[PDB]
């Protein structure tokens, strides 16, 4: 239904017209040829020069199809001497393996420490579907088959004259950035797979050529060659990259929910299966201030604080958070938050940027007593309470918005299990976000204060993404509203999506990325090209810019040479 | 092709291209095939014929001085394995009902060297003269013996053909004459006006045949015998070919194996039949209307079902006779049909001449040893070395006949033979 990378977790891919250019700019491709078949007394030559080979459709898998025009050759069939057409021409089918080879590339965004490893095509090579005729259309259909023997005596033969090298790749190689060994591959394949176009020709665009390989010692028991062939179509980019949600959610999410300070090292499990980031324990969001004047913990159930990816979208969700408000009354809250990340055209530079996408859900439970016995006086907490998760921070606001607001509020009620239920749709947020009176220039400035407050967190942050229980209770003990906290936590996972937005402790280097997401600084910042680089310093093709970026079942990016 | 456009049809013929199409179709025709093969091969006589067929190998092409190599071989899909056959039997081509047998090579077949012989053989529909239907494998062996000629190379050159009929249906003079083949091998009637001592009509051909025989003989005997570039199956092979002469071919013919198998046959004009006898064609279940001995109860007393295909058959008539009255009205009209055969505007008997000096001189193939080429080991696949050019490139050939008109005050024969026929079943004669 998706791109599936089958068990890999990188991809690099192209078009079959790119990879044909390459070997046309290579020209380590034999041009003369001497086919010679012998056998029951009879002799069969076809000596001449063979023209550019092309890489065209038939390829799938392992397969790998080449089509070998001939520019001109002379054919002799037991002293029947022939001179074949403009127009011939001869599909091979050859394999591709990484064989060791001595290093001759380099990396500068690596240490150089690996071991380099070409493509090459395996010791043999078949043909499948040639044409040769002659200038006059007198040859035989026998007469071709016994040719096509010959061509195929000759390729087995001379299969050594192609030294052509499809690719380079260094193989545990440690990368000159420690933190992105991820984007170093360590056990590595290739993958191909044509497809035809309406007019039943051979689409050099369409069709692509990939190399997939697993990273960071992730082992592969099933080394499969299959490649999806809509990887490429949708791109429409010569060049493509592609990195596993697995390695998106198990290296990149759990530093976002580790260093958002709700959770500590030894309290964080991941699950690839349900591709979730939560919490194992018990754990604490934050300080809430409500209208009573009392700091209370925000405690989250297991399972809860969830980090995930769904509809193409970064999803972030609380549950049952849950506390003692007022006069014996519990009620629970529900979230739900969609993130996007995009490419952004700033300055004439791709930038990768994570931006809101559509409205939260929102999903409130409580008790039908507390409803018909108190519902006017915890409307109060309640409301000091909800209004810091929508405005960022806790402060009061008139009695006539309240009253506008509380209409739809009692409106949403409903009675599902014995229990009250409201739920807050997309509509309602923006709403609620137009009602609230706060312009975004407020909020520019929460996100400045968060966005430095976060900077200090970092700071608190150690090497592992964690921060000591000391400091963070020497952090966290300070009053602050809840919605203010979210909006913290926010800010510190979107500063840890550096590492898929920049390449290259960490804690100063966020504070660089914070100082460019607050004050537009890249000028340290090449943007996406050192992403890029990394995707090209170990996947190095015989020579690009990157246009496109997006997450289809994979995070892939797209770029034109 | 199984399919040709409508002009292109011959006349008389039943065009189907479905027909031998699916795997069962496929296995009867097989099964039959075999059945009449056995059939033949039970009577000793067939038996000496296949037997001379399946030792008539033709001569091998001396590429180099003491290089041989065969013209008889079919090869693999992928060509890496080559069978020795005499003989490939196949089923009939665009028409269905036209048996024949045609040359691997023309030339090749000519001059005494031989080629393959490909058979078009319809071994399921059979038709019905005068009061018996003709047995198939009596037309089967008729092709066996026409691939004989073949296998000997002493196929005729095209242009030799005796007279056969006098086209007295038309108002002008024109004699349809018969190929040299048809007539040598078809019997009848009319073989015993030509089969007389003295002959009076002799041809060039009847001598430089045994010549060259005599001469593919002797390069046999001197090069090829004491030769151990090729297996000795060829040498046996060959030995038993030249063991039997071209006599013995020419007077093989289908009167001598209708009185040795007990066969009913045409035997009047036998093969100029297409335009006396409109044939109507029925079908034979070769597990319930034939076994080894010809039609199960007799060539009469047999009972077969009519085919389907007799209304499909194509009638484009050589004349079409229109009976008129004083005022012009058309009265009657009535098709005349023809007989495939060549017909030549210049009267045959007006320029022949007779020789005046010639020198005139047993069972027909009595010198063919059944036992001596059974014991004979095939040729295996790892000792056949091919000749490129042994093959003619195939051309289909079809027959155009012309249609004309004639206007008579007084009915002919065809008149009254169809007015004498109705489809209604309330009949006032």
């Amino acid at each position: 239904g998706d791109l599936s990378l089958l068990g890999w977790n990188t991809e690099n891919s192209v078009s079959f017209r790119t990879m044909n250019e390459f070997i046309k700019k290579d020209n380590l491709y034999p041009k003369d040829f001497k086919a010679v078949y012998s056998y029951r007394k009879m002799t069969f030559t076809a000596t001449g020069t063979f023209d550019s080979w092309e890489m065209t459709t038939g390829a799938d898998g392992r397969n790998i199809r080449f089509k070998c025009p001939i520019k001109y050759a002379v054919y002799d069939l037991d002293g029947d001497v022939f001179n074949s057409s403009t127009e011939n021409f001869l599909l091979i089918q050859v394999d591709l393996t990484y064989f060791d080879s001595k290093t001759t590339i380099n990396d500068p965004t690596g240490e150089n420490d690996g071991k380099q490893f070409n493509l090459k095509i395996k010791t043999n090579v078949l043909i499948v579907t040639y044409n040769l005729t002659d200038t006059d259309g007198s040859m035989s259909s026998e007469d071709k088959d016994f040719l096509s023997l010959a061509f195929r005596n000759w390729f087995n033969e001379n299969i050594q004259q192609f030294e052509q090298i499809f690719a380079y790749i260094l193989l545990d190689e440690t990368a000159k950035i420690p933190e992105y060994q991820w984007l170093k591959p360590t056990q590595i394949s290739y993958g191909s797979a044509s497809v035809e176009t309406a007019n039943d020709e051979p689409d050099l665009d369409a069709s692509i050529f990939s190399a997939m390989s697993m990273v960071e010692n992730n082992t592969n028991s099933t080394p499969s060659h299959a490649v999806d062939n809509r990887m490429l179509q949708l791109t429409k980019t010569q060049a493509a990259f592609g990195i596993s949600f697995p390695l998106f959610i198990e290296h990149f999410l759990k530093q976002a929910l580790l260093s958002s300070q709700f959770i500590s090292v030894d309290d964080i499990v991941a699950d690839i299966n349900t591709l979730t980031i939560t919490n194992n324990k018990q754990i604490i969001f934050g300080k809430v201030e409500n209208s009573d004047g009392k700091n209370v913990d925000s405690s989250l159930k297991p399972g809860k604080l969830k980090l995930s990816l769904q509809n193409n979208l970064i999803v972030l969700e609380l549950f049952d958070l849950t506390w003692e408000q007022g006069r014996g009354v519990t009620g629970h809250f529900d979230f739900r938050q969609e993130y996007e990340l995009a490419l952004e055209s700033k300055s004439g530079k791709q930038i990768p940027i994570l931006k809101v996408h559509d409205e939260p859900e929102i999903e409130y439970y409580v008790e039908e007593a507390q409803w018909k016995t108190n519902e006017d006086m915890i409307v109060s907490a309640v409301v000091g309470t909800v209004f810091s998760m929508i405005l960022g921070a806790s402060m009061k606001l008139a009695g006539s918005a309240l009253s506008k607001a509380g209409k739809l509020i009692r409106s949403k009620a409903t009675t599902i299990k014995g229990r009250k239920k409201i739920y807050i749709n997309r509509s309602n947020v923006r709403q609620l976000r137009k009602d609230s009176g706060a312009t975004e220039i407020e909020l520019e400035r929460i996100n400045r204060r968060n966005s430095s407050i976060a900077a200090e967190d970092a700071r608190l942050i150690s090497n592992n993404g964690t921060t000591s229980i000391q400091t963070l209770g020497d952090m966290k003990k300070k009053p602050m509203s809840t919605g203010q906290r979210i909006a913290i936590g926010a800010k510190k996972i979107a500063g840890t999506a550096v590492m898929f937005g920049a390449v290259g402790n960490f804690g100063e280097m966020l504070i660089n990325y914070i100082n460019a997401m607050e004050n537009n600084d890249y000028s340290a910042i090449p943007g996406i090209n050192s992403f890029m680089q990394q995707c090209i310093g170990a996947m190095q093709w015989p020579d690009l810019k990157v246009t496109f970026g997006k997450l289809q079942g994979i995070y892939l990016l797209g770029g034109t040479l | 092709s199984l399919n040709i456009n409508e002009d292109q049809k011959s006349d008389g013929g039943i065009y189907d291209s479905n027909f031998l199409l699916t795997n069962d179709e496929k296995d009867e025709f097989l099964q039959a095939t075999v059945k009449i093969l056995q059939r033949i091969n039970n009577n000793v006589i067939g038996a000496k014929l296949l037997s001379l067929i399946s030792t008539a190998i033709p001569f091998p092409y001396e590429y180099k001085p003491g290089d041989y190599r065969q013209t008889n071989y079919l090869v693999s899909k992928d060509n890496q394995h080559y069978y020795t056959a005499n003989l490939v039997i196949f089923g009939p081509g665009t028409n269905i009902v036209e048996n024949n047998a045609v040359y691997y090579k023309k030339e090749d077949s000519e001059n005494g060297m031989g080629t393959m012989s490909e058979i078009w053989f319809q071994p399921f529909l059979t038709y019905k003269y005068d009061q018996f239907y003709v047995d198939p494998a009596l037309e089967l062996i008729k092709c066996l013996i026409k691939s004989l000629y073949y296998l000997y190379g002493i196929k005729p050159s095209d242009d030799l053909s005796i007279p056969y009929r006098l086209r007295s249906e038309f108002n002008s003079l024109e004699y349809s004459e018969l190929d040299m083949v048809d007539f040598l091998i078809s019997g009848g009637t009319d073989y015993k006006l030509l089969n007389t001592n003295p002959y009076w009509f002799t041809d060039n051909y009847f001598i430089n045949a045994p010549k060259n025989f005599e001469k593919y003989k002797n390069d046999y005997e001197t090069k090829i015998k004491n030769n151990n570039d090729i297996a000795n199956s060829i040498k046996l092979y060959l030995e038993q070919k030249f063991k039997t002469n071209v006599q013995d071919i020419w007077e093989l013919n289908l009167s001598y194996f209708s009185t040795e198998f007990e066969i009913m046959m045409p035997e009047i004009f036998n093969n100029a039949l297409n335009h006396y006898h409109r044939k109507e064609y029925y079908v034979i279940d070769y597990f319930k209307n034939y076994n080894i001995n010809g039609f199960i109860n007799g060539q009469i007393k047999t009972i077969l079902l009519l085919s389907k295909y007799n209304k499909n058959i194509i009638n484009k008539p050589e004349l079409i006779v229109n009976l008129i009255n004083e005022n012009n009205s058309v009265l009657m009209k009535s098709n005349i049909y023809g007989d495939g055969l060549k017909g030549t505007i210049g009267n045959f008997y007006a320029v022949y001449k007779i020789p005046y000096n010639i020198g005139d001189e047993d069972s027909c193939l009595d010198n063919v040893d059944i036992k001596e080429i059974d014991n004979i080991p095939p040729i295996n696949d790892a000792d056949i070395y091919p000749y490129r050019k042994n093959c003619d490139p195939f051309t289909p050939v079809y027959n155009i006949t012309e249609t004309k008109e004639i206007n008579t005050t007084i009915p002919f024969p065809v008149n009254y033979l169809q007015a004498q026929v109705t489809n209604s079943n309330d009949i006032n004669l």
